[PDB]
């Protein structure tokens, strides 16, 4: 509350109303993209509490860890046929990187593997843990498959946009800075294992 | 494929063989067709596929299943004489299976639990296409006459 | 760990099924069919049935070879998958003979079980072959029931095989029946080893 | 008044709910929720019906309330599924008429 | 019953008689057969366990 | 109509209608010789056959 109450920024969702306009609804046959994703949205909701409790988070790395809700995730996992659950894997990959989660890159990897069970296969550990497995298990470091860290494992003949995806994740994800803040001097600091 | 840029170079044979059964059976070989020239190792382009075909072939985590058929092709003047040659069961659907992969060891500790019911046979001189195994089906002969 | 199965089970490429007519339920039905086109065919059973019937039966028999019907595809790609998933989760664990089809030699004749020993002699393997209990009971069905059973299958118009049997397999793993049933078996047979 | 009389009886006759947005359809989320006989899923308006209907016994047909208004929804699925009118629509949205 | 609730397919009969009410036929016979293999094929119950 | 794709609709239409007795080789297995006439629409979905 004390963030947006000092931001300046204020949100109307009307921006993507104004984008869409959504002339048609009444239609029975399907339903538009663009109608989708407005009622995906629903832009109508005017709470936005998650927004400044993820941008608190970073202040509370050490003790406190910000995950999506799993209802988030698209439900029974999701093949990539189906329209809403491409918005949703969407949804997801746009609002991942402001988390404080550590592997939230390979959340992102194995969302789009499992939309993709079936028609591209990427390489394994062993016979326990399959290429379908949900997303929302990798939470400890010690799940990231080995194809992830190591770009040539997968091949670019069989999974190509799978392997964009991994490229596009290790090369354009948002890397970590600093700032300073408070004066040492005169005032001491709680700071235990950054700098000072 | 250009000859120009691939005139040396290698490919898989069972790329090639399920080639021209795909081509002669009309079941899609496209996306077959560009597994055709090898990477580095002969194998991992099978571990990995490019598409999973099982109706050739299907992987077993670092075991290869092939289904090796039809040697011999019967004709339709061939009517069981005992002057006629014989076939050996090499003219029906799958006579056997034949299991490639890299060693003995990673065979064995894959046939802890596989069946072998009607029996495992190997080569151990020169094989075809690597070291393997024979699994033949319940399939039999009738050509000889007093034996089945 | 290994399930044994009468039919050839070639597992699924894609998990989008679709109609196609390369397996062998198809094939002993179109072998079949063709069998009864050559005996309606042949001039020496009946030319007594006149033209129109004759032509009516050829129309029936090549529909007949025509029909669709996704259930070889169950029987060919699905159905061992279904039996591989619940053969663990059983109150009765499987039991089960090598199959054998054409051979006079490999098919079996019996089974059976021993409780006692026969005489003075003591090692099983001695006893054993003189001395049990056979064990099996025959079982009686309808033919028609099956028959119609493999013509006339059908699937969802849309369908993903990854979401279905996620959302199909799911809720019978709230059991504890299993872990259950080994604690049963440790008291079975430690009661068995107190007795003797 | 009558306008609104019109109206909600359009929307009596018409514009029931399901839209069918597309999903993979799951076991546990389909629109025949038990077959009350089989007792199983079908997933579709006509499906679950004209299954209940196959365990109505063929021979003995009788009218009833159901009877009437298994057709009245096959009706209205056929004109809903018509390439024209889902489309066409007379009023204009200051765009169109622009 | 399990196995029923799991599996993706449905039975339903009326393929038989889609197909079948559209063979050749002459209506001047002793028979032909597209009523017999109705007759003895009956599919009308499910009953399919 | 205008649309691009009317000649290889007008093909896998009969492709779809005929199935069984003459069956053509294609890109892969899920736009198969069964697969439905409305759903190529596009010039990347057109077999080589």
């Amino acid at each position: 509350v004390l963030l947006q109450r000092i931001s300046p920024l204020q949100i109307d969702p009307t921006i993507i109303s104004n984008t869409m306009s959504t002339v048609s609804e009444s239609t029975t046959q399907t339903l538009s993209p663009a109608s989708s994703i407005l009622g995906k949205l629903r832009p109508s909701n005017s709470d936005f509490s998650s927004f400044r409790v993820a941008l608190a988070g970073w202040l509370y790395n050490g003790v406190v860890t910000t995950v999506i809700d799993d209802s988030s995730y698209p439900k029974d996992g999701g093949s990539v046929t189906s329209l809403e659950n491409l918005w949703d894997f969407f949804i997801l990959a746009l609002a991942l990187p402001l988390t404080t989660d550590p592997c939230a890159p390979v959340k992102a990897f194995m969302t789009l593997a499992n939309m993709m069970v079936g028609f591209e296969t990427i390489p394994m550990d062993n016979q326990i843990y399959t290429q379908s497995r949900r997303a929302s298990a990798f939470s400890t470091p010690h799940t990231w498959p080995r194809c992830f860290m190591n770009i040539q494992l997968i091949s670019p003949i069989d999974a190509p946009i799978l392997r964009q995806w991994a490229e596009i994740i290790h090369r354009y994800w948002p890397n970590p800075s600093q700032i300073r803040y408070g004066t040492p001097n005169v005032f001491g600091s709680a700071n235990l294992f950054t700098p000072p | 494929y250009p000859i120009s840029t691939y005139n040396h170079d290698r490919v898989n044979v069972f790329v090639a063989n399920a080639l021209v059964g795909a081509f002669l059976s009309n079941q899609a070989f496209y996306d077959l067709l560009p597994l055709l020239i090898v990477n580095d190792t002969m194998i991992s382009d099978l571990l990995g596929t490019g598409a999973a075909l099982s109706q050739f072939f299907q992987s077993h985590g670092e075991v290869l299943e092939v289904a090796a058929g039809r040697k011999y092709l019967q004709m339709n003047n061939y009517s069981n004489d005992d002057d006629d040659p014989p076939l050996f069961a090499k003219d029906l659907s799958d006579y056997a299976k034949a299991f490639y992969s890299d060693t003995y060891e990673v065979l064995d500790r894959f046939f802890w639990t596989h069946d072998s019911s009607a029996g495992v046979l190997v080569h151990y001189d020169k094989p075809t296409n690597g070291n393997h195994y024979i699994l033949g089906t319940l399939t039999q002969m009738v050509s000889a006459p007093p034996h089945i | 760990e290994v399930l044994l199965l009468p039919i050839d089970h070639q597992p699924a490429n894609v998990t989008t099924p679709t109609l196609d007519f390369t397996n062998e339920l198809t094939n002993w039905r179109a072998r079949v069919c063709e069998l009864m086109k050559n005996l309606v065919d042949n001039q020496r059973y009946q030319p007594g049935w006149t033209q129109s019937l004759v032509s009516s039966m050829r129309g029936t028999l090549g529909k007949l070879k025509l029909i669709k019907s996704m259930t070889p595809m169950y029987l060919q790609q699905l159905a061992p998958v279904e039996l591989a998933v619940i053969a663990p989760m059983l109150p009765f664990p499987p039991f089960q003979v090598p199959y054998v089809r054409l051979d006079r030699d490999r098919v079996p004749t019996m089974v059976g079980v021993t409780r006692q020993s026969r005489d003075t002699i003591t090692q099983p393997a001695l006893s054993l072959s003189t001395t049990n209990t056979t064990v099996g009971v025959p079982l009686a069905l309808d033919a028609r029931a099956i028959t119609v059973a493999l013509l006339s299958g059908k699937y969802p118009p849309d369908l993903v095989t990854n979401v279905w049997y996620a959302d199909a397999i799911y809720p019978m793993y709230a059991d504890t029946e299993v872990f259950s049933n080994l604690q049963r078996d440790v008291i079975t047979c430690e009661a068995v080893q107190t007795l003797v | 008044p009558m306008s609104t009389r019109i109206a909600e009886a359009t929307s009596a006759i018409v514009s029931k709910h399901p839209a069918r947005v597309g999903l993979p359809p799951t076991a546990s989320s389909g629109h025949g929720y038990q077959c009350h006989v089989c007792s199983a899923v079908l997933f579709s308006p006509l499906d679950l019906d004209a299954h209940v209907a196959s365990h109505g016994l063929h021979g003995n047909m009788t009218l009833t309330s159901s009877e009437i208004q298994r057709h009245i929804t096959e009706f209205i699925s056929s004109w809903q599924n018509h390439p024209i009118v889902q489309v066409s629509a007379d009023v204009e949205n200051r765009k169109t008429a622009q």
